[PDB]
């Protein structure tokens, strides 16, 4: 659930750029990134286009920062 | 006469002369949906929800859109990507549409012996099972490109227009009866 939800907050934080997006996690392909975004699609378009329209804004410290930091809690209290 | 089924079209792909160069890095940074990776490909893709499709713009001013069902869907999915491409600031225009290749599929709700049609037709229906489950009938008219599968289901594609899809499938149908 975690995971899906930065996949969604990412998504807003940058848009549909794969790429990076893949990048930025530390073990998910393009190809994963792919094949989650249809699988969700079908129940979370409503949250997607939510994404799209949340031009949140992307920093390159604050966000890698955060993700270290809930990765670590999310893999400590699983 | 059709025993009731009719090819479903699953894909569909057209291109368009842009007729204005562009730069791929500012669309990638000025665009949502732009993904952009010269490391890799010098190319700039695009996705729309509306109609569900893939694109790509180039450079040179080309575009390719691909995953319509239909036509004219593709036709408008590319048309909306030159409309976003225009207000990006490239003056960008709609010139030399083509449709370049459609995928349709259909079913018979029968097995299939696939060793009798090779038998039959080993000129034409190259079957191969190991490497690949289903045979492979390439026929002439029109210039289209047949999967068959033992579940009675055929997968068509070469096409420019669904009339070629039906055509296939019709001239098709009395051989996989018999």
């Amino acid at each position: 659930n975690k995971e899906t939800d930065m996949f969604f907050l990412a998504i807003s934080m940058v848009g549909t750029d794969f790429s990076m997006i893949g990048q930025l996690f530390p073990h998910r392909a393009r190809i994963e990134i792919k094949n989650k975004f249809k699988r969700e699609e079908k129940t979370n378009g409503w949250r997607i286009d939510k994404a799209f329209q949340e031009k949140r804004p992307f920093d390159f410290d604050f966000f890698a920062h955060l993700l270290q930091k809930v990765l670590a809690e999310e893999e400590k209290r699983k | 006469g059709p025993s009731g089924i009719v090819p479903q079209l699953q894909n569909i792909v057209s291109t368009v002369n842009l007729g204005c160069k562009l730069d791929l890095k500012t669309i990638a940074l000025r665009a949502r949906n732009a993904e952009y990776n010269p490391k890799r490909f010098a190319a700039v893709i695009m996705r729309i929800r509306e109609p569900r499709t893939t694109a790509l713009i180039f450079s040179s001013g080309k575009m390719v859109c691909t995953g319509a069902k239909s036509e004219e869907q593709s036709r408008l999915a590319a048309r909306k990507y030159a409309r976003v491409v225009q207000k990006l600031g490239f003056p960008a225009k709609f010139l030399d549409f083509k449709i370049q290749n459609m995928v349709g599929s259909c079913d018979v709700k029968f097995p299939i012996r696939l060793e009798g049609l090779v038998l039959t037709h080993q000129q034409f229906s190259s079957y191969e099972p190991e490497l690949f489950p289903g045979l492979i009938y390439r026929m002439i008219k029109p210039r289209i490109v047949l999967l068959i599968f033992v579940s009675g289901k055929v997968v068509l594609t070469g096409a420019k227009v669904r009339a070629e899809i039906y055509e296939a499938f019709e001239n098709i149908y009395p051989i996989l009866k018999g």
